[PDB]
Formats: C-alpha cells, sequence, structure tokens
RNA sequence: GGACCCGGUGAAAUUGAACUGGCCGUGAAGAUGCGGCCUACCCGUGGCAGGACGAAAAGACCCCGUGGAGCUUUACUGCAG
RNA sequence: GGGGGAUGACCCCAGGCGGUAGGGGAGCGUUCCCGAUGCCGAUGAAGGCCGACCCGCGAGGCGGCUGGAGGUAAGGGAAGU
RNA sequence: GAGCCGGUAGCGGGCGUGGAUCCCUGGAUGUCCGAAUGGGGGAACCCGGCCGGCGGGAACGCCGGUCACCGCGCUUUUGCGCGGGGGGAACCUGGGGAACUGAAACAUCUCAGUACCCAGAGGAGAGGAAAGAGAAAUCGACUCCCUGAGUAGCGGCGAGCGAAAGGGGACCAGCCUAAACCGUCCGGCUUGUCCGGGCGGGGUCGUGGGGCCCUCGGACACCGAAUCCCCAGCCUAGCCGAAGCUGUUGGGAAGCAGCGCCAGAGAGGGUGAAAGCCCCGUAGGCGAAAGGUGGGGGGAUAGGUGAGGGUACCCGAGUACCCCGUGGUUCGUGGAGCCAUGGGGGAAUCUGGGCGGACCACCGCCUAAGGCUAAGUACUCCGGGUGACCGAUAGCGCACCAGUACCGUGAGGGAAAGGUGAAAAGAACCCCGGGAGGGGAGUGAAAUAGAGCCUGAAACCGUGGGCUUACAAGCAGUCACGGCCCCGCAAGGGGUUGUGGCGUGCCUAUUGAAGCAUGAGCCGGCGACUCACGGUCGUGGGCGAGCUUAAGCCGUUGAGGCGGAGGCGUAGGGAAACCGAGUCCGAACAGGGCGCAAAGUCCGCGGCCGUGGACCCGAAACCGG
C-alpha cells in the first residue's frame, strides 16, 4: 500500500501531464522583507529539475 | 477410508474380523465359478506361489492374527533340526478342496 | 450404456481418440 | 615429595598448513618461508628460557556510534506529595 | 561493426579482450509439477566406488566393481539450490 | 463371524458358532487428591455428629453406608426447594493497560489500544428496528466481504496516522416492558381519593397509549424458542461387491511370451522384482439399526398481535441541557460538533424535546434518559479430505517404554535416538577361551544382510606392495631431463621422483599485506538478497476505450463461465470562483502551465523503490507478568 508526504503534496506541488511537476516562486517574501518592489515581481513559480523525482514519486498515484 | 493408512485404520485396529476380510479367496472350480460367497477359513488348498509355489496342502490354522495363516504341507525345519510350518503370506493361497463336511461348512460357503 | 462407447468407438479410433475428450452440449 | 627409568590408566585450551638455522639487507617500515651469503647429515629423551610479535580475552587506557546504564545542581519538561 | 549469410557456417580486417565494487548478456548441474498424440529397470532404479571419449566451462556420456529397490523426463513451468 | 486371555513373542492354564475376541451406544461400579466444600492440613494424609449391620464379638463388641462448606433465589414460618462457582490450545467483548523503535536527537507523535494482566459471556460472543445517516425532500436494523479511499482529513502540517454516507454482495426479521390513564386488589397511612406491589388494559417499530360517544366487526397472521414423528446427519463396526490362466528367466514374479475377461467403480496401498483382472471390506454403486443431535418441513400447538372518527387532557425513565476536566472519532486544544462521561448547577411530556458539525433565522430528519433478538463474519483442541509440503541435523522441538533423560531451589530449559530380512528360518552342534569374542557347520538369492545387524561416503587409525629417503628448504609446487615400476584404450602413456630452473600460503577489512592484522585444527551435513500488498521502468503479449473486484452459479478430473460499484487513460489551466483545447498574473495582447491526439490498459515474467523481522546472525539496555 502506498501515500505520499501527502505533505509537499499539498505545499508546493502538482504536475502536468507533460510529466513535469511545479511549486509557486518562493524567492523571499512572504515573512521578512520590507527590501523592496520589482523584487515583489519576484513569486509566480518556479520548477526544479532533477529531484523533481523523489517528488513526483513519493506522491505518485493520485497528484 | 480415503486415504493410505486408514487401510492399517479399519481393518486391524477396528474389529479382528476385518482382518478375516484378509483371509478372502476363492479355490479350484468346483465351488468357485459356482460362486465365491460364504467361506470356511482353515480349509484346504494348494498356494501358487514361492518356490513352493504349485503346491498341494491343506488349511491348518486361522492366524488372521499374524495377519495371514499355515498351510501342514508349506513349512520348513530349522536347523536344530526339528521340522515345522511356515508363515503363510496371506497373499498366494488356495483352497478347492472347501472343508465343509461339518455341516456348519456346507451352510455357508458351498 | 458405456459398451455403446465401445461401440462409436469401433466407429473411429485410433491413437488420436487416444487423447478424447468427451463432451455433450 | 614429584620430576627420571617400569608396569596399569590416560585429558586438557591453541592451532590454515608446514620438512621452520644464523647473518646482513629488505617489505607495511622489529621476518625460519623474499635476496645475497655462511654454516648446515637423520631422529630423538633429561633440561634452559630467547624468538616464533607465543596461549588467555574480538583492551578495560584511548577516541568514534546525534550507543546504554547509575548519582549530581539555578539543565528540560512532568509526576508523586 | 561491416561485405553475402540457406538454418548452419564460411572469408576479410578493423578491432580490442588484464580487472575488485559494480552495470548489461549467455550457459551449468540441484529437488519438484508437466508425463505440450513422453515412460527405462532384476541381463539393476539411485546413491556409491574408479577412469588417458564429449565441452572454453559449470557438466556431460560411457565402460568396470558396489547395492536393493526405483523413477527418468526429449520441454516448458517452479523454487527452502 | 468364527477365533481368543491386550504391546509379550515365554512358562503354566483355560472361553468359545443351545451368535466367544472385538466394533457401538446406554449402564452399574468409579479407591485417594484436585473448585473440595464436614473439620484440619506441609494435595494425594489425619481428625469429628446420625443411621447402620448389629459385627470375631469361639466364654467377647467394627467397618460400611452416611452426612453435613459457602456465597444464590425465596412459601417468609423453624426458611424448606433451585442456580453457581472449577476448567479449557485458539477465538470474543468489557475492566485496566507500556516502553523499545520510527520521527535518522528527543519532551508532542508512533509502535496501540498493540504486548501483557484481570473479569466474564458463548459456541460463538460483538452488536442489533435509529434522539441514525446525509441532503437528490435521498436513505433506513445490526453484522461481515469487496468498494468507497490510501481519497475528505488529523499533525513540532514532520515521521506517520488515515474515516464515513452512498454502490456492489452474504443474510434477512421481528418483538417487548416502568411505561399510573383504566379498572383489580393486597398492604399500610390511618377511611378516603397517599405511596405500595402482584392481574390485565395498553403493555408505542418509523408516534402513539388510554378514557368517553356513534361506525366496529362476526376464521388461515405460526417464533429466538414450544411441539410431533419426518429425511431425525452423524455416532464405530453396516456389506455386497466385474473379470485371466498356462508357459517362462527367476531364490522369489504379478516381469518376458501366448492366448482370455471386466468396466459409472485404470483412486492408491498391501502382494517375496512394476497386476484393472493376486489381496484390498476402495473408489461403481446400492446398503444399513432398537439408543445420542439439527435444519429442511407437515400440522395444530401458536405465544401472539391485527379496523373509525372526536375531546380541554394525563402516560419509557434518575441528569437532556449548560460550565470545567478527560474519552472515542480522521480531529493532536483547535472556527471544532455529535455520542460517552469525572465534578456543579438540576428543563420540558407532541406547537414537547435532540439533531443536520461555533452560532442564528427558516427548512429537513428523528422521537431517546429500560430490555430480548437466531441467520450473514472469527477461531482451531478435536475428525476427515487434499498437497508444484517434508523425509530423519527437514517437519511440531518430540515417527513411538520424550515435554521424558538431563542442568535449574523455582518460574523455566529442554535433548538425542528410526531403518536386518520375504519371513527369523535369529544361528542347535563341534572348536581356542575365564568370558566377550573369534574358527567351522546350517538357514541362505547375498551374511564384507548377522543382531543397533539396509545404503553404510569423508576425516582419521591400521596391514602388505611399487617407487622414494641421511653434505638437505618449502605448504607449494610447477616447466625440463634422467633411472626404477605397470603397459585392459601397446613404439603412447600410467606412478614415483634425482637434479636443476623459475616461484611468498588462503580468506575478510584495507593507501597498502607473505603476512607478524584478523578468519580458520580436520572432515561430513544445516547456513544467509526471499514472500506479500502497493508503486516503479523494461519487456511477452490480448483489445484501444482498455481491464477486473467481492460474489452468485457450475464443479473423480473436480470444467470455468456469468458478476459491471469501481479504478487508471478521454483536455487541462487555477488557491478558488470558474473557464475551458484554452487558461491563470493582470487590465494586458509580454510570459508560466498546456494544446498539438502518437492513445492506453490489463496481465505475465523481470532490474528496483516503500511498508514490512525483510540480505543473515551480533551486544550493552528499556518495558510487562
Amino acid at each position: 500500500p502506498k501515500m505520499k508526504t501527502h505533505k509537499m503534496a499539498k505545499r508546493r506541488i502538482k504536475i502536468t501531464g507533460t510529466g513535469k511537476v511545479m511549486a509557486f516562486k518562493s524567492g523571499k517574501r512572504h515573512q521578512n522583507t520590507g527590501k523592496s518592489g520589482d523584487e515583489i515581481r519576484g513569486k509566480g513559480k518556479g520548477f526544479v529539475l532533477a529531484k523533481a523525482e523523489w517528488a513526483r514519486m513519493k506522491l505518485m498515484l493520485p497528484r | 477410508s480415503k486415504q493410505p493408512d486408514k487401510q492399517r485404520k479399519s481393518q486391524r485396529r477396528a474389529p479382528l474380523h476385518e482382518r478375516h476380510k484378509q483371509v478372502r479367496a476363492t479355490l479350484s472350480a468346483d465351488l468357485r465359478e459356482e460362486y465365491g460367497v460364504r467361506v470356511n477359513a482353515g480349509d484346504t488348498v494348494e498356494v501358487l506361489r514361492g518356490d513352493f509355489a504349485g503346491e498341494e496342502g491343506e488349511v491348518i490354522n486361522v492366524d488372521l492374527d499374524k495377519a495371514v495363516i499355515h498351510v501342514e504341507d508349506v513349512t520348513l525345519e530349522k536347523t536344530d533340526g526339528e521340522e515345522v510350518p511356515r508363515p503363510l503370506d496371506t497373499s498366494n493361497v488356495r483352497v478347492t478342496d472347501l472343508d465343509l463336511e461339518d455341516e456348519k461348512r456346507e451352510a455357508r460357503l458351498e | 450404456k458405456t459398451q455403446e462407447v465401445v461401440s462409436l468407438l469401433e466407429a473411429l479410433d485410433v491413437h488420436a481418440d487416444i487423447d478424447r475428450l468427451f463432451v455433450t452440449s
């Protein structure tokens, strides 16, 4: 039987039929960061390769 | 009785007469052919195998017990000397003169 | 009768019959 | 009084295996077994301890495992009272 | 790899081929389940004992002696090998 | 159905077809312990009342029978008559209830409500006609299997834990009582109208019960039992039961040969070496009882409920509901409910009162705060069946004078050891010798089959023979050349070595090893990358929409075949609303995801990945009894 860090599955996660997977930018923001603006324009989505294998897998099945 | 060993279980552990079941057989032409129902046991016959094969003799002792019987004829002598009746391998056993001079013998088998 | 088989037997025997293989409908 | 010679009995740890010499050199840096050399017949028993890194025991002294177990206080938390 | 392979195989030359973790391919015997229109053996099942034919091989075959009863599968399957 | 006094084969004696041995069932005895229970006690022993013969009581008095513990009802009277308790491998619910270990620490968490202990029910308990579930105004007992779903979701959101309604399936199934209303009374207070307990009314299934007034209406509706025989199934033995003989190599044949039969029963096993036909009480197939336990099923027992409107109304509970403190639940303090309760307040009897997850309006559901209820799932001590299950170091450890020998005070541990043969025919007699044991004879197919006596290998100790050995180094040895010795695979090889020639053993861990680093004395057998559910790529192949749960039926062999809840692909993009081959950011045509079909899917077989004790043994320790 199987499941998955359901977690990460929650937060950051979720694949495209492409056989690939992505999670929201993830620079700094949402903690400390009076910082700047344009930097703001720094949160869309970041797709890390290689590892996204543990991931995907470990999730595998439903997502 | 549907397995190998349940044969020792309803033959010798059960009714010893079940071993009678063993004294089963036939014999000469007469009697036989005539049928085969209603025995005698300590009757006469003449084996049909073992060196002694094709021999002439009679039924001496219903040994069911030992699992077979003895045939005066069929026998042997020791080494000290004296003669003696050998063991009768139930197996090769023949009976034609169906012991029945005894009205009760003729009222069962022949 | 299983001796009417000895029949419809002698009808067509051989070795393949060897095989054989009953079955009605 | 053993040990030694007789007769009777008759174990035991360790050990890959082995007919196992000294040298001066060497190799993983303290070699009977590798090189050169010198002495060198085959076996034994009564002994004498040096070497076989001899035996005993997978160091207790050491460090390493985000091992364990006991006592301590202004260590953390929690319970008993 | 490449020049034609009929199923073999045969010819050239290129071209290496030392290899532990470790990666890929190919084979060997071990006890069992088939008996894919399969059965040997009292003039020996099998194990044993001994060998200057067959294979790169792990094994085969086969012949001589032993011993009392078994079991072999030409082929695929299975596993306490 | 004709043999026997059990495994004892041996001596000595005996019962038996005017139905013995033994197979069955119901008996009567059942010495002492053990809940023990008459009383005591270091169990298996020692003590007491009543009856008892009366008994040797030769001119002198005893065992036997018996009897009685204590907690339970209650005909209470002075209490007479019923139940219990002790077991029991495994399985069941309640009562109580833990660390390891994972999280690569560890306090939350996990292992778990597991392991253990306790109590107790049963042959099954568990549970069980709904103040339930959820929301299509849809569903309805409880249980269990598949599925839902590893989803919704819980969380130092980390390791992990991880529901349910709904759909498919097995089964079906329903009933009661306080429930003061009515009347009956019985006992009290003290006469009224109070509480009381036995009788009925009703004694609620899905809201009704009474009490009143008119319509009523005037026979098929059996449960968890109750009942009768019924097929009562089994209970061990029930019994028939197809069909060959000659010849032959053989110590033995059932083999090799010649002719012959069976047949719904060629399932195997025993038979002197392998039979359908020799034995088999077997499968063919029919058989079978006076006693012990069912459904099916037949009947009455049937116990038992079973229609109409109206009325101001009184009648399933002592605590619902609320505050705090825990539980279970997927919920780990949370926006956090339902049900269950530890303490404290302490409502209502049908416009009543909980519920549909804080609460509130409205809608929708349900009617508690007592009880009984077979069947559908679990478990093997027992008996059977079957084996790609074992073969004496494997299997339960234990294949038969083993949970016994033996160490342990104890709790507890806990072994080894099977095999002659066709049957004893098991070695009379003679020999050396105190014997054991060895030499002959005899059984015999063979005893180098010979009494722990089948096969009986190695290691290891012997007896002879070939070769070889005293100025010689290395485990090894292997290449050359020589002499002796034998040539059942001869002009080629066997064996042994005298010399010389080149040579550092073998395993783990190591930068590196002969080793002086460890591993091993020698031989034989056991002994270490497995299985399951998932997922993951590769491949062998069946349809491209592919594919099957659980179950229903069919089953010497037992033959699969139907089952369409589901689940992965059929677009995806997004937190979502939602849009959609387009979409999210945004107010901009600048990018992210995707479109572009390339399409899987089931299965088989594999290299792997997660959960698993999971490549195999290894410690110090923690936790329970």
